[PDB]
RNA sequence: GGCUCAGGACAACGGUUGCACCCCCCGCGGCGGUCCUAGCCGGACACCGCUGGCAACCCGGCGCCAAGACGUGCGCGCAAGGGCGGGCGCCCGGGCGAGCAGCGUGACGCAGCGACGGCCCGCCCGGGCUUCCGGGGCAUCACCCGGUCGGCGCGGUCGCGGCGCGCCGAGGGCCCGACGCCUGGCGGAGAAUCAGGGUUCGACUCCGGAGAGCGGGCCUGCGAGACGGCCCGCACAUCCAAGGACGGCAGCAGGCGCGGAACUUGCCCAAUGCGCGGCGCGCGAGGCAGCGACGGGGAGCGCGCGAGCGAGGCGGGCCCACAGCCCCCGCCGCGGAGCCGAGGGCAAGCUGGUGCCAGCAGCCGCGGUAAUUCCAGCUCGGCGAGCGUCGCGCG
């Protein structure tokens, strides 16, 4: 099946190896997971049998995740509305695909249900009285079935803004 | 061959008994009927009639058996796994493919094996016995030359209770050496510094 | 490549320190997994058959070991392929036999009969220190043995002394310049001596350098050396005191004993 | 474990590093605190009884019953992952050569163990990849590569990585021989040959790699892309009461074909080991015997004026899993040499035939009437239970 062995490539001069053996069962890959938002259906996640034994769980629909505000220090869950950027490609933004690094839409309520009512940084709380802060992604869906990340804050943010304020 | 040896079967008596049909017109009222369905017996208009019925299986005339959700009139092949119906399995996780007759009866069957669900009145040539004796301790209690009688099972014993009572003991005896072991250590490097993990509740 | 773990052995590729004959089979021992490793140990059925000779066969062996008529360190063993090592404690109360294993001047194991007074413990040296489950501190030993909450002052490579039937430890001793050692890997197995050196290369190994008792010098790297007291040994060791001779000498005690 | 060497030429393989990019059954030693009927829980199936289908292979329906099986599960907070938590030119404990492990704390989630208590950790064997050096021939193959070379980001993987995808840039290799083609190409430890330097070979004993008719795919499991496991296509093959079913000896013997060329369809686990398990079972692994002028080693066809002694047979021992066989003991006692050559190289000569015919001859040569070389007899020489002929390698 998939696999990632390096016998089928060409060497650094660009030529042809020659194959010496059949396929190994060490040498395997499997098809994406393809992480899909919800917006029958409902939070769905799949287990692996992986080798030792060992068990992965890989998500295909979900819709919650933890998220934090380091500079306050604030760590809530909350529902993800949907992805707004993705470095790789605009397709699945388009799709509302889960990875590690998109940039997604928080909903706010559960932030400032606490906020609003402290010194804090000037654009959260312009987010906090809105209904939704840009947040990131930073575990690996696909392969611990769970999407938690943090708050941005900084030049990050501001490349963020600069980024996504045309459309 | 044109006819079905078909077999009878009562829970409630287990008694079973097989026939023969020699035609198929009168068997009409039989086509197109699954399993888990009901089968009135008028069509054994001899001591069955008034009598329901419900099919449980069958085997088509070259001996293959009947599956369920075919839903077809003719036999088809496919992968069968580990624990299925008419599959047996010699390894742990083998695989085979064999054909097996449809769901849907027809005119091609040579066997039928029905049962008796709601009987009439009126008795039939076709009591159940018991061939063996509860076993577990839950059993028996719900219900109530060499003298044979089977030994009984999940009753429990002084031993059994000596036995949990010790095992208790030692896992407390275990769990209290380890702490005392730990709090004479923490107690130990006054002079240095520690980091183990703080028990919470 | 085989598909898993390997349960066999060709009689032609064992060690040479077993000294098994060519002609004796195909076939030897494999050692199950244990207190040492393969090249770091020897079976208990070769002790048992090939030098006491209290068995002549592998079925002999079998229903001795399963009567339990032998202990290692305080526990019977039943398993003819069990591993034995280095500084091990081995007892036959029927026969009043206890021996200790140690290494000759040639390079190969041998039995030295000892007293009760201290075969209740054996020294093991140690060479891992790491951090467990919740951050308690442990420690390993060369025949797999862990022991939890050590004290700070031992470090790594040290000497430890154990109790037999308790593995609490008693006494530590350092490693440092000036002490005896023995060494138990190579070219030099089986010679004791005293330290004079250490010498360090960063990212590679650590070479020691001793003095034997007679003047000899020697060197070896520190992955075997081994700690046997402050000045003199504080077990029984063999007749001979880690003296290897030449070869004149050994021919002239074999035309002697001829 | 055993068989074979088809495939494959910066690969495999050999020596030397690393995982601070990894996984790991049995065994050994430790550790063991589990959020919200516990004198012991619930239902099934197997075999089995009745009833039946079909040529065969195969299974059906009903029925009570067992678990160290399956399911739920009493219980002192605990899996995976994620956010925050060090420095002010460098250096001068848990551990390191190396800011690596562990821990706290703010939030997510209730994974694993538990109706006779083990999830977890360390070691061990093993595996995966990876640094450096070595690693066939042809230049009547001189230019080659285009995921090919690097960067950024995600996915997937036990795991690093163009391993895969999206974007960006352009790159990498070459007379110190790239690329292409060929190979009656498995590699090494080693073998043959013989002053020294070297040449040729390396199926096969030990280590490693690859395969099970060709090409692919997959379940179980710690571990297999396994074939004395399953599925498909292709080429062959078999049984059929013609509808269906079934197969892979490069495992041990045996058979066909091929070639110049290669053995019994034997007995046993007693030995050496392997799996399971307490006073043992099984193993065409392995051992014993049968055939055997591949071959290697040790004796013998006489000495002496008469005695002695072999091989051979008859019986007893010993040995053997049983039998042989070697060897020991008593009785009777089969003595046998062939293959080459006699001009030179090269040690070794007498008559009769034939007549450039028949033939000999590795080379020179003989034979057209004494043929020292052909055909026969006598004689003689070499080696010797071995001798000669053919092809290959070394010299
Ligand atoms: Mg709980
Ligand atoms: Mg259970
Ligand atoms: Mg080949
Ligand atoms: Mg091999
Ligand atoms: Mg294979
Ligand atoms: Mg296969
Ligand atoms: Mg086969
Ligand atoms: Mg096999």
């Amino acid at each position: 099946g998939i696999t990632h062995d390096k016998m089928y490539k060409r060497s650094k001069t660009g030529a042809v190896q020659g194959k010496w053996h059949k396929k190994r069962k060490y040498n395997l890959g499997r098809q994406p997971a393809n992480t899909k938002l919800i917006v029958n259906e409902g939070q769905k996640i799949s287990t692996i049998r992986c080798r030792g034994g060992n068990i992965k769980r890989r998500a295909l629909r979900l819709s919650h995740g933890s998220f934090a505000w380091g500079s306050a220090d604030i760590s809530h869950k909350a529902r993800i509305l949907q992805v707004v950027y993705n470095s790789t490609s605009n397709e699945l933004v388009r799709t509302n695909t889960l990875v590690k690094g998109c940039v997604v839409q928080i909903d706010s309520a559960p932030f400032k249900s606490a906020l609003s009512n402290d010194t804090l940084d000037k654009e959260i709380l312009d987010q906090i009285r809105g209904d939704h802060i840009l947040a990131r992604i930073s575990s690996r869906p696909g392969q611990v079935g769970t999407a938690d990340g943090y708050i941005l804050e900084g030049p990050e943010l501001l490349f963020y803004q600069k980024k996504l304020a045309p459309k | 061959g044109s006819f079905c040896k078909v077999n009878i079967s009562n829970p409630v008596t287990g008694a079973n008994k097989s026939l023969m049909i020699e035609d198929f017109r009168k068997s009409q009222t039989i086509h197109g009927l699954r399993m888990a369905s009901e089968f009135d017996g008028a069509a054994l208009g001899e001591e069955y009639a008034g009598c329901t019925f419900r099919i449980t299986g069958g085997n088509d005339a070259q001996g293959f058996p009947m599956y369920q959700g075919v839903l077809k009139s003719q036999r088809a092949r496919l992968l069968l796994r580990q624990g299925a119906k008419c599959y047996l399995h010699r390894r742990n996780g083998e695989r085979k493919r064999k054909s097996i007759r449809g769901c849907i009866v027809g005119p091609d069957l040579h066997a039928l094996s029905v049962v008796l669900v709601d009987a009439g009145d009126k008795t039939l040539p076709g009591v159940v016995p018991k061939r063996l004796v509860p076993k577990r301790a839950s059993k028996i209690r719900r219900l109530f030359k060499k003298l044979k009688y089977p030994k009984v099972q999940r009753v429990v014993t002084d031993e059994k209770y000596a036995r949990k009572q010790r095992v208790i003991a030692e896992k407390k005896e275990i769990m209290r050496k380890s702490l005392q072991q730990l709090e004479e250590y923490k107690a130990l490097l006054s002079r240095m510094g520690k980091q183990h993990n703080i028990r919470i509740y | 490549m085989a598909r898993g773990v390997r349960k066999h052995l060709k009689r032609l590729n064992a060690p040479k320190h077993w000294l098994l004959d060519k002609m004796g089979g195909i076939w030897a021992p494999r050692p199950t997994n244990g207190p040492h490793g393969l090249r770091e140990c020897i079976p208990l059925i070769l002790i048992l058959r090939n030098r006491l000779h209290y068995a002549n066969t592998y079925a002999e062996t079998s229903m001795i070991l399963q009567d339990k008529n032998v202990l290692i360190d305080g526990k019977p063993r039943t398993d003819p392929t069990f591993p034995v090592g280095f500084m091990d404690v081995f007892e036959i109360p029927k026969v009043h036999k206890t021996f200790r294993v140690l290494y000759d001047v040639k390079g190969r194991f041998t039995l030295v009969p000892i007293q009760s007074n201290e075969a209740g413990f054996k020294l093991c040296r140690v060479q891992k220190i790491f951090l467990g489950d919740k951050g308690m501190p442990y420690l390993s030993t060369h025949d797999a043995r862990t022991i939890r909450f050590p004290h700070p002052d031992i470090k790594t490579n040290d000497t430890i002394k154990i109790n037999l039937k308790t593995g609490k430890i008693d006494e530590w001793y350092k490693f440092d310049i000036g002490k005896i050692v023995m060494v138990t890997g190579g070219r030099n197995c089986g010679r004791i001596g005293t330290i004079q050196a250490i010498d360090k290369h960063m990212g590679s190994y650590t070479m020691i350098r001793m003095k034997d008792t007679e003047g000899t010098e020697f060197l070896t790297r520190l992955c075997n050396v081994f700690v046997i007291g402050n000045d003199s040994p504080a077990v029984a060791i063999p007749t001979t005191k880690g003296i290897r001779p030449d070869i004149i000498k050994n021919r002239e005690l074999r035309l002697r004993s001829i």
